[PDB]
Formats: structure tokens, C-alpha cells, sequence
């Protein structure tokens, strides 16, 4: 099946500014009538796919003319001249020259603000929980911009990778950045045992990861 | 003016079956292709396949063969999709697109399923609060082990100002977990009383937790 | 000629 890569996976931008987003095909889009069946949509949180270019280039009807695509083969690109509230949301293309039917990965387009670090902070399973039988070590990541970022956990300094969730806000309106919650979820046996739990963030606006702590024994 | 309409949200347990409707209007039903799309939470777009809305012909794609059954009410304007023998895996939106010359260019808005063994379930209400410091202090609450969806954290504290922050649902073995974040000035916390309360409306259950040191 | 195409 062919891959459709799209580059950025996130488009940062000031309203009014054009934007620029690419999308590649790992094998021609070119179909046996000459067509090239590459189109682009919008679609915003909890909405369907809006399309807005079809075959490469034709823009769709009811489609704002600040919207505009162009390529060729394997290479296209959606460009939107001056960028609006109502255009922010994820991007896709389709090709439809192959079966089946793929779809790129999205472009989120979303507001430009300087970059943040994350405040961290970790908090030890409650004794309600501990009640249960159950022992979640929990991590917020608050307000960092941009929305990359990795997280690592380590009990007594030895990375842990399973039971491990992580949930990640949209853009806040207020302020333009990005929040995370990372819960290690244990048994109550394990977290009793084991006495250092951290975990560390790694983050754009730091060389060095962001760590915080504790010992079960403290 | 050209519409396709889906039915509503279901939830199913694994081993069931459910179909979802897509009505068609705006354009004559028989002369363009129907096809089905999935969107599992925060996953790329998958297309399953297409029915040829005049011979009523079906074709599944690869990982659609087997439980998965389209078919039309052509009087009606109305295809179907049919999942048997329901899986975890099959949570997801579905969409209906229209197929117009290699173009999928009329959505319908989707239909939301959700697969789980659970039955109503009350989430379990954790506090997080920091334990052996700066001028803010964030606390928070964990909120684990509900069925279905809708959960409000609502803060009360003794702070005039906060910032709070809500995390998004995640949905692992049948049951919901979701957290969130208060965030007050330290003069204010632990000295006056901070509590979060949990509303789960379709259990009709409240659970209001005082956050201590 | 499009594979998903109906009618000619």
C-alpha cells in the first residue's frame, strides 16, 4: 500500500500568514488516464473531513481562494496565503490512484507563541489507591511550548516503559501552549518494593532532560 | 446541498454486532460510489472499502475481510455497514464518503462507536498532592476506572485565581481513565482547603476529594 | 477509467 508522509506533523503560524504544508508518495500518483488522484482536506476536532483540492489542484467549490495546491509524482504541496481562525485544524491528503485508498498521517496548523518550558510535577500514588491494591506514580508536564516532547520514567534509575499512559491536551486558547499527563500505573506490591521514581522530560528549551523525584522511603 | 447523514453514537460490547446508516441526499444515490473510512482515536484515516451504490457490489479492503458487511437500501438512499463479532480494536469514528471521480468529496459526519465489556461503572477518584514548595503549588486528581464517557473534575479551592488544566480520556482495557490540574498560589494551599469533585452523571455518582499534604 | 467510477 502506498505511504503518504506529510511534513510538518505540526505547523506553527501567526493568523495572517501563509502557511505552507507537503505531502509525499512513496510511488507515483499518477493513474493509467494521465490523472493524478491527490487531494487535501481539513479537519477539525470532533468533525469530518472537509475536502479542499482535488487532483493535485483544482480547488473544490465553496473552498476559500486562499487555499491552493501544487506538484507532481511523489511531491505536492497545499499552500493558504493568509491564514484565519477557521483554518486551523489537521490537514490530510489522499491518494486514491492506488488500492487501497491511503491517507497521509495529518499536518496539525496551529498559533505560533515563543517556546516554554514545561512546569513539572510528580506526585506518589494516594493511599486510597495503595487501598486497592493499585500504585499510579503521576507526572504533569504544564504549559510548555512547542508540543514536542518525550517523557521517561525510571525506577531506581532503570528505565520502565510498560504501564505507562500518557494523555496530552489540545492548544490551550488562553495561552497558546501544551499540557501532558504521564501516570506509571504499578501494582502496590512493586511500588513497595522499589523505592526512586522519576521521571524526566526531555524538552526543546532545555539540553538537559527535566527531572523530578521521589523516594517511596521519603 | 449535497448531504449524507449517519445515525448516532453506539455503544457495544465484544462479540455483538451493529449496523450504521448513511442517507444520502442532494444528488441521485446510484451513480456514485459509497465508501467507508475509519478514524480509531488519534489514528491516521484507514479506508475499508466501497459499495457500488447501482450493482450493490461490495469491496472490502485487506484488513476489512471478514466481519465487516456493507449493503444499500438503494429506495431510501441509504447505505450500510454492518461489524459482527465486535473487537476492542474496532472503536473508532466511521465515515461514509462519496466517491466522485477518484475524489472523496462528501463526508458524512460520523458515527462514533465504542466497544467494551464494561457496564455503567463509577471512576475511582485518586488526589495528587506534592509529598516530601515554591510560590504555585499544582495538585490534582486521577480519575480511573469509568464507563461510559462524560467526567467533570470541578476545583474548590481557597484561592481567588487557579489555572486548571483538563487531560483528555484515554480508553485501556474497557474502562476510562482521565486526570486533572489545579494550579494556586502556595499561600493558599495546604493552609485553606483545596477539593476536587468528580461528577460521573451516567452513574449519577459525585465523589468530592479534599487534597492533604 | 477511474476504478471507482460507476458509469462510463
Amino acid at each position: 500500500d502506498v505511504v503518504m508522509t506529510q511534513t510538518p506533523l505540526s505547523l506553527p503560524v501567526s493568523l495572517g500568514d501563509q502557511a505552507s504544508i507537503s505531502c509525499r508518495s512513496s510511488q507515483s500518483l499518477v493513474y493509467s488516464n494521465g490523472n493524478t488522484y491527490l487531494d487535501w482536506f481539513l479537519q477539525k476536532p470532533g468533525q469530518s473531513p472537509k475536502l479542499l483540492i482535488y487532483k493535485v489542484s483544482n480547488r473544490f467549490s465553496g473552498v476559500p481562494d486562499r487555499f491552493s495546491g501544487s506538484g507532481s509524482g511523489t511531491d505536492f504541496t497545499l499552500k493558504i496565503s493568509r491564514v484565519e481562525a477557521e483554518d486551523l485544524g489537521v490537514y490530510f491528503c489522499s491518494q486514491t490512484t492506488h488500492v487501497p485508498p491511503t491517507f497521509g498521517g495529518g499536518t496539525k496548523l496551529e498559533i505560533k507563541r515563543t517556546v516554554a518550558a514545561p512546569s513539572v510535577f510528580i506526585f506518589p500514588p494516594s493511599d486510597e489507591q495503595l487501598k486497592s491494591g493499585t500504585a499510579s506514580v503521576v507526572c504533569l508536564l504544564n504549559n510548555f511550548y512547542p508540543r514536542e516532547a518525550k517523557v521517561q520514567w525510571k525506577v531506581d534509575n532503570a528505565l520502565q516503559s510498560g504501564n505507562s499512559q500518557e494523555s496530552v491536551t489540545e492548544q490551550d486558547s488562553k495561552d497558546s501552549t501544551y499540557s501532558l499527563s504521564s501516570t506509571l500505573t504499578l501494582s502496590k506490591a512493586d511500588y513497595e518494593k522499589h523505592k526512586v521514581y522519576a521521571c524526566e522530560v526531555t524538552h526543546q528549551g532545555l539540553s538537559s532532560p527535566v527531572t523530578k523525584s521521589f523516594n517511596r522511603g521519603e | 446541498q449535497i448531504q449524507l447523514v449517519q445515525s448516532g453514537p453506539e455503544l457495544k460490547k465484544p462479540g455483538e454486532t451493529v449496523k450504521i446508516s448513511c442517507k444520502a441526499s442532494g444528488y441521485t444515490f446510484t451513480t456514485y460510489a459509497l465508501n467507508w473510512v475509519k478514524q480509531a482515536p488519534g489514528k491516521g484515516l484507514k479506508w475499508m472499502g466501497w459499495i457500488n451504490t447501482y450493482s450493490g457490489v461490495p469491496t472490502y479492503a485487506d484488513d476489512f475481510k471478514g466481519r465487516f458487511a456493507f449493503s444499500l437500501e438503494t429506495s431510501a438512499s441509504t447505505a450500510y455497514l454492518q461489524i459482527n463479532n465486535l473487537k476492542n480494536a474496532d472503536t473508532a469514528t466511521y465515515f461514509c464518503a462519496r466517491g466522485m471521480s477518484g475524489t472523496f468529496d462528501y463526508w458524512g459526519q460520523g458515527t462514533s462507536l465504542t466497544v467494551s465489556s464494561a457496564k455503567t461503572t463509577p471512576p475511582s477518584v485518586y488526589p495528587l498532592a506534592p509529598g516530601c514548595t515554591g510560590s504555585s503549588v499544582t495538585l490534582g486528581c486521577l480519575v480511573k476506572g469509568y464507563f461510559p464517557e462524560s467526567v467533570t473534575v470541578t476545583w474548590n479551592s481557597g484561592s481567588l485565581s487557579s489555572s486548571v488544566h483538563t487531560f483528555p480520556a484515554l480508553l485501556q482495557s474497557g474502562l476510562y481513565t482521565m486526570s486533572s490540574s489545579v494550579t494556586v498560589p502556595s499561600s493558599t494551599w495546604p493552609s485553606q482547603t483545596v477539593t476536587c469533585s468528580v461528577a460521573h452523571p451516567a452513574s449519577s455518582t459525585t465523589v468530592d476529594k479534599k487534597i492533604e499534604p | 477509467a477511474h476504478w471507482m467510477d460507476q458509469h462510463f
